């Protein structure tokens, strides 16, 4: 069934003082009382860029240049791909070419 | 050699650089989210740079830059192997997770913790990098449970519910799992070969390398969602939609399988492994499309999506086929970046409704996300010529042409036509038929903050899987000579799955009632695989734990043993011996047989 | 600081560049770029570090030890000499260890190097791996935590007496 | 050492002749200074051993105790300054002398050079730590709990010093480095496995072994915050240290004596852990997280492999560190509440948000979060058990898993969920616990770091 | 949620749950709306035919017969409203909804950051003072000396007088706090 008068009457004045509570709930304008701009590329990006990158790129290039090359097997890395005809830059000599490719139906 | 290894530590500067402005309080000047996301952007470009120094030379790097201590004859250094794989998802990565901060800078507005969320994804990425680009097993661990905890924590967000709580212990769980397996494979390598560093581990693989590839297949499986440890994926769902989508859609999911593609040379040269990791990919992929095609809540299928593709990269890596795994790793972590990007938008502008059965008339109403998710679902099931063309194609190329399990075959292929008729599904019930959802319309897609994240995306699951493709140095020679019903044996399936699933959705369109069947109910309840093991095993640990452990042991045997017994033995002596009834006469009649005995013992020792 | 008769390493060979495109290279001109905003003022910086340095310089001395009597010349009890000898055999493990470091650090530069040609250009290196690794499980192995220069000297008497057994036949 | 222990000493007359208002502060700032004075032990550029004096010496598994002892007291100061508030002055420099007692004779047990002065020290830790449980305690059972403390410990010790007694009479001074150099092996006969027995068992009393462990949770409930410390970072591994000292001249027959306690430290972590899955107390389950880990210590010690030997010794430390900042917490939140119940106080997350990160902290250090130390030790302890038998991996895999539960538990039920908001006596934070928390949180990072200087003497 | 449960339910009060369920499930298996409404009208159809019984023995029967029906034909996964419990966002904000007695916990700082909503703060628990004295002494005189009582609370019976109990049903969180 509907409502009993008592819980009717109890919902009506707390649902009465639920809206003068959430009424008090808000904010008046004064509150909280607390105690260059250019374009994006030029300013918003360009300040960025030469602040938190620019600085840090100086700082891990001097690490690894100052502190990691003047050690032994810090940065290793693999042979690069060497080809017949190539040139070697540090040694001077040239690769011989291959074979004469009998193969040329495709 | 240089500039390689300061693009590097520069990614790894840049990504701990937000942590430290949250740290040093500033950050109620500053917009905090902007200055990640920005952040992240300049992250993507200096990682850009050492992929296109790769794709030129193939330089293959090592970088030791910290000697962390060395501890008589094994030194724990930490180091980065700057591979292919490193390089690759290390850009990768980096462009999702900016276009995942930029939507959650949208998502997460009215929140008030919206700078620890930035700071919880930020921290994600470091842990995810260090993963990743790690050169030993240590610090390949530390990215492990780094990830794991911060998975833990990002799936916990809205602490207060009892839910999110529960599936954040439950990847904790078996994200645990996974770090045993993982442990056992460390120790394992350190006993054998006195380190944990990928180069003695490259000297290891001419022996028998069973006990750390079970260790490593069953942390693979752990941290991927793989069958028997699979569901706490679809309930790390319950977290927000940026976490669903960077975490458990393309980064954190695919590092179990990041880490067999490391360990790929171990892997080639054991049958039983291979065969093993084959069965349990087809297995997990079959099962979880199986469970996708009757899911209602939209995150639930493209998480259950997620899991299939990550069975089919097992599947792969089953196959000698790292290369492709990495390849699909790359090519699913755009997709369902994307995907779930979208879905989030759909759901925030349907006001935090997330089911399909109150859907409908997307395309209309929301051409965008319409468009982009139309985009994610025909390049996830294999369009030609999108991203998902160069892999998943070539995959079933693969699995197509090599010698495999027959059945295995069979289900990864029909596992495919369910990832075309549950995307189908998807396609349907959320961008087609009638509206379904509560009338009041509160859709606003205009944000920029919205659309940019979704554009790139968009671009990503276009030209990338190209791109990526016709610059992967070639290695993993696949086979062209093949007959035509095996060539276009993926493209056939996914076509005959979106017919077969249009014309069951018009099916459910026509106007009868039908009697469900076990078939469906076994789909739509995630096969009762958590209901049976989420109840069975934690009923029998916690029950074994009180009923025995606790109240059994400690509170009542070994009391009843150890000191309970030796306080009622002394207490019974002393109230025998101190029983004494006060009488002279009884005193000195022990007295005398105390002079008696001591006559005894003179005279029997004399 | 480094030298190559304890840190060898092959001499790079890598090809002139041949351009067949006629495209430019974005690496190339990042790399031009790169120096000449960063590698020239971090090595300024540097050059007055350096200078700075030489202004205040200063000398630092490796410490030798001499050898003092091992303990097969050692009366046992008499914990002098004992621990004299106890020390010197520390030290030696210690030595031993760092050696194994630096076998090691070899051996992972050579697999880095070669890359897909480890399995035929390491042999050397593995080789000596295995040699130096047959040496210290001669050595050090199964001594337990409580290692000592006599728990090493009744290991190597137990493995001589073994070989001396087993040369009889 | 005796730059170390003089002013420590000294500080007894000033706790008994500074003012009132000023004793805690004199006090907590000077300790602070014993503990600065006390790093200089760590000057260790060579090695050979600190031997200080013919009485004094420090090494490299002694100095980290010593350390962390010094560090400590300060903390201990820190704690015990909230629930004395409302106490007598008189009492108060009680308890300050009597901590201060525990730092100097814990100090004089790690830096001793002979076993009996060190058997000495040992129950002379023993009784202040008696007297602090039973006077300040709270609870009714502080009485019982201190009797099950001393008469296991004490029923322990009694075999020790007869075994002590007989090996300075076999031997002939029982200094501890002419044993280590004329240590002779044993004929592997009842005498001397009984005398292995002895000279053992008083240290597994102290760890404590898993079936003699049940002093340890009803003392450290019943105990206040300084008692819970001492017991939980230092005595677990003064017994930990005896038995390191003492397995140098047990050998042969040490490698099948060690059998029983190994099967009992392993199948006793994994069942304290699952009793800290199903505790329903804090203290409690903190209580048999610390028997699980020391019964690791003890699988490490008793394979005696040189790596579990480091694993052991980082494992002292960082639980140590990781226990009394866990302890801390708890304390913390007992002083809120009053009151102990695990699932009582829910949604602290909310209210006390930095207090919720420093217990997140706390727990992820405790189930071995990398790279701190605590999961250096938990996997160097693995690699050795793995390599004495392959099969111990599936016991240390059942104990990380339920030790990950037990700490995520920990955390669900603490601090997230929705909060029990009857309890409006939540004072938001105190300065002085937040700094409690953060003291002992710092040098866990820092020996991250640095994990060098708590490897200990095998390496 | 705003009445509390009673000893226990009625039939009729059973029959309605069940009808709610029913088509609650109904919708869910049906999705279309078009769909759902025919076969909605079905069930309604089917509950008015067995409406008017009054043996009510049989009607009890049906009752159960019906509800097993509904337990054999029920949707594995049922639509649910994202604030309903097993739902989406059910719970997602108890993690934001803070009890307002930790203003009385705040700093005069930050007091005076809020000067106007604090003071109507101490004018709202002025009155919650002056109220609870006649609050309590309204819920002694109307317990009734019988053994029987219900969950209900009694309203305000006169003029200046506040219901009983009522500081924590007005001065509760927000669904949504921020
Ligand atoms: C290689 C990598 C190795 C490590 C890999 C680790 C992987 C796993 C990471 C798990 C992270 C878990 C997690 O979520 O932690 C959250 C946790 C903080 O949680 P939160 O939710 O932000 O807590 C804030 C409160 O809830 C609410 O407070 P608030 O919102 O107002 O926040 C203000 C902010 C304000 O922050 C502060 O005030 C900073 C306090 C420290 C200042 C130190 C200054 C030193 C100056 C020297 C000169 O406070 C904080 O952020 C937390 C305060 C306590 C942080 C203590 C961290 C250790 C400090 C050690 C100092 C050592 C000094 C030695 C001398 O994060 C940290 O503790 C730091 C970030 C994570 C670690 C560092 C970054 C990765 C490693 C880089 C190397
Ligand atoms: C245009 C402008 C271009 C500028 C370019 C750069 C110029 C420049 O600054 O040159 C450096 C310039 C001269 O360079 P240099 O003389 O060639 O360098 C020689 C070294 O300083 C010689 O070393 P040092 O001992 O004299 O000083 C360095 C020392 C400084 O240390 C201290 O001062 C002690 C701490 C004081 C704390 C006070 C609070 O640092 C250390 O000993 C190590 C610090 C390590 C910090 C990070 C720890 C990470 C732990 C990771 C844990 C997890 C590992 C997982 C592993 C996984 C795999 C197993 O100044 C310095 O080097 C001073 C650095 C001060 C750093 C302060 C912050 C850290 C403390
Ligand atoms: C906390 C643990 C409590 C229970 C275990 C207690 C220790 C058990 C093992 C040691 C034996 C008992 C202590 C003896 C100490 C000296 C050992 C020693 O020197 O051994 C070599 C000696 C032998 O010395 P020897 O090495 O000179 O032998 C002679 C050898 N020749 C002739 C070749 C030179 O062993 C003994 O003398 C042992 C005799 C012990 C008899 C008395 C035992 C009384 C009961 C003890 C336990 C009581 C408390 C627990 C009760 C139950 C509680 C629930
Ligand atoms: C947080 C990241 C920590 C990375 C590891 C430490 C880096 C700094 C370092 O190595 O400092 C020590 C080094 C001197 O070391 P060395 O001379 O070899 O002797 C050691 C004995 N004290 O000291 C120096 O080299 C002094 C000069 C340092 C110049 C600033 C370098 C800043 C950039 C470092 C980038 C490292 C990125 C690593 C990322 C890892 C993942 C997070
Ligand atoms: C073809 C080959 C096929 C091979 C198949 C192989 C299958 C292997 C399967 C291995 C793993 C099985 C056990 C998994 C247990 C997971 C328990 C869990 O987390 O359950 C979650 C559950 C609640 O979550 P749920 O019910 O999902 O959701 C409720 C949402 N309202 O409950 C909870 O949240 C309870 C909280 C935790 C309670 C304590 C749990 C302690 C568990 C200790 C286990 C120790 C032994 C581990 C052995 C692992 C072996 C791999
Ligand atoms: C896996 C390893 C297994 C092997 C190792 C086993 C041994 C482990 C160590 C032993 C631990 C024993 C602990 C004994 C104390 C605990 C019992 C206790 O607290 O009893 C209290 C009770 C008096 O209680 P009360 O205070 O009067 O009243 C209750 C409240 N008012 O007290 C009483 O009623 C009487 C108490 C008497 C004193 C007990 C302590 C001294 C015991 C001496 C034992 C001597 C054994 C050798 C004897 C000679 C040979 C037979
Ligand atoms: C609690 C669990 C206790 C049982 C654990 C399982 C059985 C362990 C058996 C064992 O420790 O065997 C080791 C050893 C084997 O005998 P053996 O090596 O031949 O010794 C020659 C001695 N004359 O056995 C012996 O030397 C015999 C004496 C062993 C005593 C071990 C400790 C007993 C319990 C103390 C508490």
């Amino acid at each position: 069934s509907g409502y009993t008068p008592d819980e009717k009457l109890r919902l009506q004045q707390l649902r009465e003082l639920r809206r003068r509570w959430l009424k008090d709930q808000e904010l008046s304008p004064r509150e909280p009382v607390l105690p260059k701009n250019m374009v994006f590329k030029a300013y918003r990006s360009s300040l960025f860029a030469v602040s938190h990158v620019l600085i840090p790129m100086w700082f891990v290039h001097y690490y690894v240049k100052y502190h990691m090359a003047t050690k032994p097997y810090t940065i290793v890395s693999s042979k690069p791909r060497i080809f017949p005809g190539d040139t070697i830059l540090e040694t001077g000599e040239v690769i011989p070419p291959m074979r004469d490719f009998p193969d040329q139906h495709h | 050699m240089n500039i390689f290894t300061t693009s590097i530590l520069l990614i790894f500067i840049l990504l701990l650089s937000p942590i430290l402005i949250s740290m040093s309080n500033l950050i109620k000047h500053i917009n905090f989210p902007l200055y990640t996301t920005t952040s992240i952007k300049f992250s993507f470009i200096i990682s850009l740079l050492p992929l296109l120094m790769f794709f030129h030379n193939n330089m293959e790097y090592m970088i030791t830059t910290w000697h962390w201590v060395t501890m008589n004859s094994m030194e724990l250094k930490m180091s980065f192997k700057t591979d292919f794989f490193s390089i690759l998802f290390t850009s990768v990565a980096l462009f999702v997770t900016w276009s995942i901060m930029q939507f959650s800078s949208w998502y997460m507005h009215s929140d008030p913790n919206i700078n620890r969320f930035i700071k919880y994804l930020t921290l994600f990425l470091i842990t995810m990098l260090i993963l990743t680009s790690a050169n030993n097993m240590f610090q390949l661990f530390i990215g492990w449970e780094g990830v794991g905890i911060m998975s833990f924590l990002l799936i916990g967000w809205w602490y207060g519910r009892t839910d999110a709580n529960t599936a954040a212990l439950q990847a904790i769980l078996y994200n645990r799992i996974g770090d045993i397996g993982f442990i056992l494979a460390m120790v394992w390598f350190s006993l054998n070969m006195n380190s944990w560093e990928l180069q003695q581990i490259m000297f290891s693989n001419n022996n028998d390398n069973l006990i750390p590839l079970m260790g490593l297949l069953i942390a693979a499986t752990g941290k991927s969602a793989q069958f028997g440890l699979h569901p706490w994926l679809p309930s790390a769902m319950e977290g927000p939609t940026p976490v669903s989508a960077l975490l458990h859609s393309s980064t954190m999911v695919v590092a179990g399988i990041f880490l067999l593609v490391r360990f790929h040379p171990l892997t080639t040269n054991n049958n039983f492994i291979l065969t093993t990791m084959l069965c349990l990919g087809a297995l997990t992929t079959l099962f979880t499309a199986i469970c996708a095609l009757t899911q209602n809540d939209i995150k639930k299928i493209i998480a259950f999506s997620t899991s299939s593709q990550l069975g089919l990269m097992m599947v792969t890596l089953g196959m000698n086929q790292p290369h492709l795994a990495f390849l699909h790793i790359c090519t699913h972590a755009f997709f369902k970046a994307m995907l779930f990007m979208c879905s989030g938008s759909i759901i925030h502008s349907l006001a935090d409704e997330q089911d399909i059965r109150k859907m409908g008339n997307i395309t209309k109403i929301m051409p965008f996300t319409s468009s982009c998710l139309v985009i994610g679902s025909l390049a996830l099931t294999g369009m030609p010529f999108l991203t998902g063309f160069y892999s998943k194609d070539l995959i079933i190329e693969a699995i197509n042409t090599c010698n495999t399990n027959a059945w295995a075959l069979l289900i990864t292929l029909i596992a495919t036509s369910m990832t075309a008729m549950y995307s189908m599904r998807i396609i349907y019930f959320v961008t087609m038929t009638k509206p379904r959802f509560p009338p009041l319309i509160s859709i606003n897609e205009n944000d920029p903050d919205l659309m940019n994240p979704i554009k790139r995306l968009a671009f990503g699951s276009i030209f990338a899987g190209f791109v990526i493709s016709y610059n992967i140095p070639p290695t993993s020679i696949p086979v062209l000579t093949m007959p035509w019903f095996l060539k276009t044996t993926a493209l056939i399936i996914s076509v005959l799955g979106f017919l077969i699933a249009l014309e069951l959705n018009n099916l459910t369109m026509k106007l009868s009632m039908n009697k469900a069947n076990p078939y469906s109910s076994f789909s739509t309840l995630l096969g009762f695989f958590p209901s049976i093991i989420h109840r069975i095993t934690p009923m029998k640990s916690l029950n074994l734990s009180l009923k025995t452990s606790l109240t059994l042991l400690d509170l009542i045997w070994l009391e009843k043993t150890i000191p309970k017994s030796t306080s009622t033995l002394h207490t019974n002596m002393t109230t025998l011996t101190t029983n004494q009834k006060g009488l002279i006469k009884l005193y000195f009649m022990s007295f005398l047989i105390n002079i008696i005995l001591i006559i005894i013992l003179y005279s029997i020792n004399l | 600081s480094w030298d190559k008769d304890v840190y060898p390493e092959p001499p790079s060979r890598t090809p002139a560049p041949s351009p067949q495109t006629s495209l430019p290279n974005p690496i190339t001109y990042l790399t031009k770029a790169y120096d000449l905003v960063v590698d020239w003022p971090v090595t300024l910086v540097r050059e007055f570090i350096e200078r700075q340095h030489a202004k205040n310089r200063t000398y630092y001395y490796h410490r030798q030890y001499r050898r003092v009597p091992d303990i097969t010349e050692c009366k046992e009890g008499d914990v002098l000499c004992i621990y004299e000898a106890e020390m010197q055999w520390r030290r030696d493990f210690k030595v031993d260890q760092e050696i194994m470091n630096i076998i090691q650090e070899r051996l992972k530069a050579c697999q880095q190097r070669e890359g897909e040609n480890y399995q035929q250009n390491c042999a050397k290196e593995l080789e000596q791996f295995t040699k130096v690794t047959k040496a210290y499980q001669d050595r050090y192995l199964d001594l337990g935590a409580y290692y000592s220069a006599r728990k090493c000297l009744a290991k190597q008497k137990q493995r001589m007496l073994e070989e001396r057994k087993a040369a009889r036949q | 050492m005796l730059k170390i222990i003089l002013p420590s000493l000294m500080l007894l007359p000033l706790t008994w002749l500074s003012s009132p208002k000023k004793t805690w502060t004199n006090v907590t700032s000077y300790s602070f200074l014993i503990s600065l004075t006390s790093l200089t032990l760590l000057w260790q550029t060579d090695e050979n051993y600190k031997n200080f004096s013919n009485m004094f010496s420090s090494d490299p598994l002694s100095t980290p105790l010593i350390i962390l002892t010094a560090w400590l007291l300060p903390l201990m100061l820190m704690a015990s300054q909230n629930h004395l508030k409302k106490d007598n002055n008189v009492l108060q420099k009680l308890y300050i002398s009597m901590l201060i007692s525990l730092q100097i004779l814990l100090i004089m047990t790690f830096s001793a050079t002979e076993l009996i002065m060190f058997y000495i020290l040992f129950e002379a830790t023993l009784i202040p730590t008696l007297i602090i449980i039973t006077r300040w305690g709270n609870q009714t059972e502080r009485l019982n709990a201190g009797i099950y403390f001393l008469f296991y410990t004490l029923i322990g010790s009694i075999p020790l010093l007869i075994a002590l007694i007989l090996i300075q009479n076999h031997v002939g001074t029982l200094n501890l480095m002419i044993l280590s150099f004329t240590t002779h092996t044993l004929d592997a006969s009842w005498s001397n496995n009984l005398l292995w027995l002895a000279c053992m068992m008083a240290f597994l009393i102290k760890m404590p072994l898993y079936g003699v462990h049940l002093w340890l949770p009803k003392a450290h409930v019943e105990a206040p915050i300084a008692g819970s410390m001492i017991l939980a970072a230092i005595l677990l591994k003064l017994g930990s240290y005896g038995m390191i000292r003492i397995s140098i001249i047990l050998d042969p027959l040490t490698k099948y004596m060690a059998y029983p306690f190994i099967l009992l430290s392993l199948w006793g972590m994994i069942m304290t852990s699952s009793i800290c899955l199903r505790q329903t107390d804090l203290k409690s389950l903190i209580a048999y997280s610390s028997v699980s880990h020391m019964a690791l210590v003890i699988a490490s010690i008793m394979i005696q492999t040189p790596w579990s030997f480091m694993g052991a010794t980082m494992l002292m430390i960082a639980h140590g560190l990781t226990s009394s900042l866990l302890f801390c917490l708890a304390n913390s939140n007992y002083e809120r509440i009053h009151s102990r119940t695990m699932i009582m106080a829910r949604g602290l997350q909310m209210v006390f948000p930095l207090m919720a990160t420093w217990w997140l902290m706390a727990s992820l250090a405790n189930l071995a979060l990398p790279p701190s130390i605590n999961l250096m030790g938990e996997l160097f302890i693995t690699m050795s058990l793995f390599s004495w038998s392959n099969f111990t991996i599936i016991l240390m895999g059942i104990n990380i898993i339920i030790t990950g539960m037990y700490s995520m538990y920990m955390i669900i039920t603490t601090q997230r969920g929705k909060l029990t908001n009857h309890m409006i006596n939540l004072q938001p934070s105190h300065t002085r616990e937040l700094t409690l928390m953060a003291l002992h949180m710092i040098p866990l990072i820092l020996l991250t770091t640095s994990p060098k200087l708590i490897t200990g003497l095998t390496m | 949620a705003f009445c509390a449960p009673p000893a226990y339910l009625t039939h009729q009060q059973k029959v309605l749950r069940l009808y709610k369920r029913a088509l609650r499930h109904l919708e869910s298996w049906c999705i279309h709306r078009d769909k759902y409404r025919y076969f909605a009208c079905l069930m309604r159809a089917r509950f008015e035919e067995h409406k008017n019984e009054k043996d009510m023995m049989r009607a009890t029967q049906l009752l159960r017969e019906a509800e097993e029906e509904f337990w054999q034909n029920q949707h594995p996964q049922p639509y649910i409203f994202p604030d309903s419990p097993g739902g989406t966002s059910f719970e997602r904000y108890e993690c934001y909804k803070v009890p307002e007695w930790c203003l009385d916990y705040w700093h005069p700082s930050e007091k005076a950051m809020y000067p106007d909503y604090f003071s109507k703060r101490e004018q709202w628990k002025k009155l919650r003072m002056e109220s609870w004295d006649r609050e309590v002494k309204q819920l002694q005189e109307e317990t009734s000396p019988d053994g029987i009582m219900t969950e209900a609370l009694p309203p305000a019976r006169r003029e200046g007088d506040l219901p009983p109990l009522w500081w924590h049903i007005v001065t509760r969180p927000r669904e949504r706090p921020t």
